[PDB]
C-alpha cells in the first residue's frame, strides 16, 4: 500500500486464484483517540473503532472511501484504489490501444517545433468517474524544466457500438541550458483513475521523432503572359522554430508517378487542386498536413 | 481449499460454564477467521470476526483468539441462547472454506429411555406393508443402540432410525427405530421385539408383542 | 557557396547511407530504434553548438581556428570556436572508433557486412577542411566479431545523429 | 434492520432448470457483494462464492465453477442463484449472505431457500395410528405418517389443545424416494377412553389433511 495524492492510497494485488489480499491498517487523522468510528462509502454502517482500523483488502467491495468519524461529525477520510496485476503484466482497461507506431502504444505524442512544447493525448471508451495527472522529465536529471498542463476532453469519433473519446494534454520542456541536441528521451506519465480502478502508463520519447511543423504559409502563381508553367512559392510556417538554416525543412509537391521533392523554398510545374506538404529535413519524422489552391 | 478442521466434533456443557471450541486450518491464514452460530431449522449468525472481534451486536460474553493457524472461541459464563452448532470459516484464499461444526449439547443427569413397541396398523397390512416401530422415549445420552429380532432372529439393513433435537424444556432425547416388511413376510412370523442398550440400562430391556390382545 | 557544407552534406549523406546498408542486412540483431553518445561528458559539442540566436549569453576554452578552413565567418570565428574545436574533437573519437571496427569487420570470415570505405573518406575529407591542431588520446575493452557488429548500429545511429547536428550548423554559417 | 429475504422452497425434478432470488433491504444495495451458500441435509455449509451488486464481477469456488450461476438485477436489489440442469445431489438448503467489506466474511444472512430435487412427484401421505397396547400408569400412542413427498408437513394433537409430550421425529427420506415421519405422545395409562386422541396431519404441497383418531384395541 503506497500514497498516490494526500489522503489518497493505492493497493496491488495479482489476480491468481489461490492468492491472498491485503491486511491493510488505517489510522485517523486525529489527535484524539477517544471514542472514534469508521464507515465505509455512503453506508452509515461502523465497520469498526479505534483511531486504527485494520482491514483486509481483496476486491473493489473493499476500496472505497473509508471515513472515520466521532460525535456525529466526520473527522477525516482515506480513499483506496485499486492497481490489478492480472499475471505479471498490470491492467491496462481505461486507455485504448491504438497499435499503430508499434504496439501498446497507448499515450501519443506530437510536436509543431523544437521549442519543447508538445502534445500528448489518449484515447478511451470510458465516459465518466474518471481522473487523470500528467508529469514529465527528461532523464533523471533536473526534476524540473518540463511542467504539464490538464488533461482536457478533445473529440467524440464515434464507432460501431461504443463511443470513443479523446484526451489531450500540453506539455512544455525548459532547460535552464538549451542542448543542441537530445541524449536523453523525453518521458510521460499517467496516472488514470476510473472509479475505484487506478492505472498508470508511460511513453519515451525525442522531440526529433514526434514531430510534425504547420502546413507551408502561404502560395501564389505565376503563369505570365500566356505560356502555362505553373510557378508555385510559399513561406516558412509561422510555428516552425528558427533561424530555418539552423532548422531546415524539406517539401512535398503533390496535385490531383509525379510527386515531386524539393528543398528549396520555391519551384515549378505543370498546369491541368494543388497542395505542398512539409517534414523536417533532417529525419523523416510526420509529414505536415496539405495546403490547397486552385488550378 | 484449506481443510478447516473445528474439535471437539461435539460436546456437551451446563449454563455459565466456561466453553472453549477450537479451529485449525490446513495452512496459514492470519487472523483472517469467522465463527458462525446456527440452530436447527434457522439460518446461521454472524458472531465473530478478525479472529477476536465481536460483531457489532453480539453478547459480551463471547470472544475469541489465535492468528495464522490455530484459533479459538470461548464463552466467559454460557447461557441458554448460546446453545446451538457452531462453524468457523476461513476468508483468507478463496475458495473460503467452513469448519464441518462444534454442537453444544446440555449437560444433565443421566437418563434411561421408556421403550414401546408398536404393531402395524390392521389397516396398512391390507394395502401390502407392515410398520413395525420402536420407541425409545426421554433420554441421555442420545448415544443408544436399537436391535430387532424376529423369533429371536436378528434384522439388519431393514430398520430406519429417527432422532430428535434435546427436549427445550427437559434436556432430553427421543428416538423411533421402524422396521418395515411386506405383508408377506410379516405373516411369516410371530415373535417380534427390539431390544434396546443404552448407558443408562443396567442391562438390555426388550419389549416384544406376539399377536394377540383384545 | 561555402566549402564545409559540401563536407558536412557529403557525410550526413554517407551516414544515412550507411545506417540503412546496416539495419537492412543485419536482421537477428538488436538494430531498431537502445542509444548511447561515446562523446558524452568527453566533449562540450552539445552545450554549445546551437545558434547564436538563441544562446542569448554564456549563461550555460580551446578557442583558436586555423587560416585555410571555411570562411562565410563572419559568424564562425564568434561564440562558436567552443562548437568547432569540440566538434572536430567529435570526429577523432568517431574516426578511431569506425576505423578500428573496419579493421574488424574485414577479419571476419562470416562476412556479413562492410564499412563503407566512402564514409571513412568522408570523415577525413571533413577534418583535413577543418583543419585544426590537437593532442589527445585513444582505457577500454576489446570485443568479438558479433560483439562489434552490435556496436556498429549503436555508433551509426548516434554518428548520424551526431552528423545531423554537424549540418545544422555548417547550414547555419553558410547563410549567416 | 438489513434483511436478507429469499423466495420460497421449490421442489424439481432431475434436469430441470431453476432460478432463486434474495431481495435485499434497510442497507445501501450498491457498497456489500453478495453471496451464496449450500448447506446439504445434516451437513455443513459449501461456500459457493461471491459477486458485486454493481459491476460483473463474480468469485466462484472452482467446484461450482459453471454448475451454478450468480447475478443481481440491482434495480430492485435481488441476486439470484441459478442452475440450467439440476441433479438429486443439488437439494439442499440455499442460504445468501451479505459480504461485511474490509474483511470477506458475511455479515448477515437469508432465511434460507429449501430446494429439493427428486425424481418423486407430489403426494399427500397415508396416516395410521399406533394405538396404545396393555399397561394395567403411564401409555404411549401416535401416527404414523408414511409415503409423502415433499416435506414439510404438520402434526399436531387435538386440534392443538395437546402439546406437553408430543414428540414428532424429523422425517426419514425411504429408499422409495418417498418421505415418511412418526409422531408420538405420552399420556397416563388413565385418559385411554375418556378424552379421545386425534392426530393432526396436514402436508399443504397436495392440499391434504387427515385427521386419524388413535384408539386402543
Ligand atoms: C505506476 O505504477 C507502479 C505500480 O503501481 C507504481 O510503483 C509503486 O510505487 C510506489 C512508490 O512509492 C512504491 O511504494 C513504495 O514502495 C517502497 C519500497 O517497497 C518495499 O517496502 C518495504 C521494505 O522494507 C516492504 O513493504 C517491501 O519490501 C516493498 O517492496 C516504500 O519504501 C515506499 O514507502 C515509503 O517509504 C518512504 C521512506 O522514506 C516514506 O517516506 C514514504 O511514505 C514511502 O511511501 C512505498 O510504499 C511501490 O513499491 C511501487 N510498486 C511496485 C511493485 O513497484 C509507480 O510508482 C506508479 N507511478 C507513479 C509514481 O505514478
Amino acid at each position: 500500500i503506497w500514497e498516490l495524492k494526500k489522503d489518497v492510497y493505492v493497493v496491488e494485488l495479482d489476480w491468481y486464484p489461490d492468492a491472498p489480499g491485503e491486511m491493510v491498517v488505517l489510522t485517523c487523522d486525529t489527535p484524539e483517540e477517544d471514542g472514534i468510528t469508521w464507515t465505509l462509502d455512503q453506508s452509515s454502517e461502523v465497520l469498526g473503532s479505534g483511531k486504527t482500523l485494520t482491514i483486509q483488502v481483496k476486491e473493489f467491495g473493499d476500496a472505497g472511501q473509508y471515513t472515520c468519524h466521532k460525535g456525529g461529525e466526520v473527522l477525516s477520510h482515506s480513499l483506496l484504489l485499486l492497481h490489478k496485476k492480472e499475471d505479471g503484466i498490470w491492467s491496462t482497461d481505461i486507455l485504448k490501444d491504438q497499435k499503430e507506431p508499434k504496439n501498446k502504444t497507448f499515450l501519443r505524442c506530437e510536436a509543431k517545433n523544437y521549442s519543447g512544447r508538445f502534445t500528448c493525448w489518449w484515447l478511451t471508451t470510458i465516459s465518466t468517474d474518471l481522473t487523470f495527472s500528467v508529469k514529465s522529465s527528461r532523464g533523471s536529471s533536473d526534476p524540473q524544466g518540463v511542467t504539464c498542463g490538464a488533461a482536457t476532453l478533445s473529440a467524440e469519433r464515434v464507432r460501431g457500438d461504443n463511443k470513443e473519446y479523446e484526451y489531450s494534454v500540453e506539455c512544455q520542456e525548459d532547460s535552464a541550458c538549451p542542448a543542441a541536441e537530445e541524449s536523453l528521451p523525453i518521458e510521460v506519465m499517467v496516472d488514470a483513475v476510473h472509479k475505484l480502478k487506478y492505472e498508470n502508463y508511460t511513453s519515451s520519447f525525442f522531440i526529433r521523432d514526434i514531430i510534425k511543423p504547420d502546413p507551408p504559409k502561404n502560395l501564389q502563381l505565376k503563369p505570365l503572359k500566356n505560356s502555362r508553367q505553373v510557378e508555385v512559392s510559399w513561406e516558412y510556417p509561422d510555428t516552425w522554430s528558427t533561424p530555418h538554416s539552423y532548422f531546415s525543412l524539406t517539401f512535398c509537391v503533390q496535385v490531383q508517378k509525379d510527386r515531386v521533392f524539393t528543398d528549396k523554398t520555391s519551384a515549378t510545374v505543370i498546369c491541368r487542386s494543388i497542395s505542398v506538404r512539409a517534414q523536417d529535413r533532417y529525419y523523416s519524422s510526420s509529414w505536415s498536413e496539405w495546403a490547397s489552391v486552385p488550378c | 481449499d484449506i481443510q478447516m478442521t473445528q474439535s471437539p466434533s461435539s460436546l456437551s456443557a451446563s449454563v455459565g460454564d466456561r466453553v472453549t471450541i477450537t479451529c485449525r486450518a490446513s495452512q496459514g491464514i492470519s487472523s483472517w477467521l469467522a465463527w458462525y452460530q446456527q440452530k436447527p431449522e434457522k439460518a446461521p449468525k454472524s458472531l465473530i470476526y478478525a479472529a477476536s472481534s465481536l460483531q457489532s451486536g453480539v453478547p459480551s460474553r463471547f470472544s475469541g483468539s489465535g492468528s495464522g493457524t490455530d484459533f479459538t472461541l470461548t464463552i466467559s459464563s454460557l447461557q441458554p441462547e448460546d446453545f446451538a452448532t457452531y462453524y468457523c470459516q476461513q476468508y483468507n484464499i478463496y475458495p473460503y472454506t467452513f469448519g464441518q461444526g462444534t454442537k453444544l449439547e446440555i449437560k444433565r443427569t443421566v437418563a434411561a429411555p421408556s421403550v414401546f413397541i408398536f404393531p402395524p396398523s390392521d389397516e396398512q397390512l391390507k394395502s401390502g406393508t407392515a410398520s413395525v416401530v420402536c420407541l425409545l422415549n426421554n433420554f441421555y445420552p442420545r448415544e443408544a443402540k436399537v436391535q430387532w429380532k424376529v423369533d429371536n432372529a436378528l434384522q439388519s439393513g431393514n430398520s430406519q432410525e429417527s432422532v430428535t433435537e434435546q427436549d427445550s424444556k427437559d434436556s432430553t432425547y427421543s428416538l423411533s427405530s421402524t422396521l418395515t416388511l411386506s405383508k408377506a413376510d410379516y405373516e411369516k412370523h410371530k415373535v417380534y421385539a427390539c431390544e434396546v442398550t443404552h448407558q443408562g440400562l443396567s442391562s438390555p430391556v426388550t419389549k416384544s408383542f406376539n399377536r394377540g390382545e383384545c | 557557396m561555402f566549402p564545409c557544407l559540401h563536407h558536412s552534406q557529403n557525410l550526413l549523406r554517407a551516414v544515412s547511407n550507411m545506417l540503412q546498408k546496416a539495419r537492412q542486412t543485419l536482421e537477428f540483431y538488436p538494430c531498431t530504434s537502445d542509444h548511447e553518445d561515446i562523446t558524452k561528458d568527453k566533449t562540450s559539442t552539445v552545450e554549445a553548438c546551437l545558434p547564436l540566436e538563441l544562446t542569448k549569453n554564456e549563461s550555460c576554452e580551446t578557442s583558436f581556428i586555423t587560416n585555410g578552413s571555411c570562411l562565410a565567418s563572419r559568424k564562425t570565428s564568434f561564440m562558436m570556436a567552443l562548437c568547432l574545436s569540440s566538434i572536430y574533437e567529435d570526429l577523432k573519437m568517431y574516426q578511431v572508433e569506425f576505423k578500428t571496427m573496419n579493421a574488424k569487420l574485414l577479419m571476419d570470415p562470416k562476412r556479413q557486412i562492410f564499412l563503407d570505405q566512402n564514409m571513412l573518406a568522408v570523415i577525413d575529407e571533413l577534418m583535413q577542411a577543418l583543419n585544426f591542431n590537437s593532442e589527445t588520446v585513444p582505457s577500454l575493452e576489446e570485443p568479438d566479431f558479433y560483439k562489434t557488429k552490435i556496436k556498429l548500429c549503436i555508433l551509426l545511429h548516434a554518428f548520424r545523429i551526431r552528423a545531423v547536428t554537424i549540418d545544422r550548423v555548417m547550414s547555419y554559417l553558410n547563410a549567416s | 434492520e438489513v434483511q436478507l429475504v429469499q423466495s420460497g422452497a421449490e421442489v424439481k425434478k432431475p434436469g430441470e432448470s431453476l432460478k432463486i432470488s434474495c431481495k435485499g433491504s434497510g442497507y445501501s444495495f450498491t457498497t456489500y457483494w453478495l453471496g451464496w451458500v449450500r448447506q446439504m441435509p445434516g451437513k455443513g455449509l459449501d461456500w459457493i462464492g461471491i459477486m458485486s451488486p454493481v459491476d460483473s464481477d463474480i468469485r466462484y469456488s472452482p467446484s461450482f465453477q459453471g454448475q451454478v450461476t450468480m447475478s443481481v438485477d440491482k434495480s430492485i436489489t435481488t441476486a439470484y442463484l441459478q442452475w440450467n440442469s439440476l441433479k438429486a445431489s443439488d437439494t439442499a438448503m440455499y442460504y445468501c449472505a451479505r459480504r461485511r467489506p474490509g474483511q470477506g466474511y458475511f455479515d448477515f444472512w437469508g432465511q434460507g431457500t429449501l430446494v429439493t430435487v427428486s425424481s418423486s412427484s407430489t403426494k399427500g401421505p397415508s396416516v395410521f395410528p399406533l394405538a396404545p397396547s396393555s399397561k394395567s400408569g403411564t401409555a404411549a400412542l401416535g401416527c404414523l405418517v408414511k409415503d409423502y413427498f415433499p416435506e414439510p408437513v404438520t402434526v399436531s394433537w387435538n386440534s392443538g389443545a395437546l402439546t406437553s409430550g408430543v414428540h414428532t421425529f424429523p422425517a426419514v427420506l425411504q429408499s422409495s424416494g418417498l418421505y415418511s415421519l412418526s409422531s408420538v405422545v405420552t399420556v397416563p395409562s388413565s385418559s385411554l377412553g375418556t378424552q379421545t386422541y386425534i392426530c393432526n396431519v396436514n402436508h399443504k404441497p397436495s392440499n391434504t389433511k387427515v385427521d386419524k383418531r388413535v384408539e386402543p384395541k
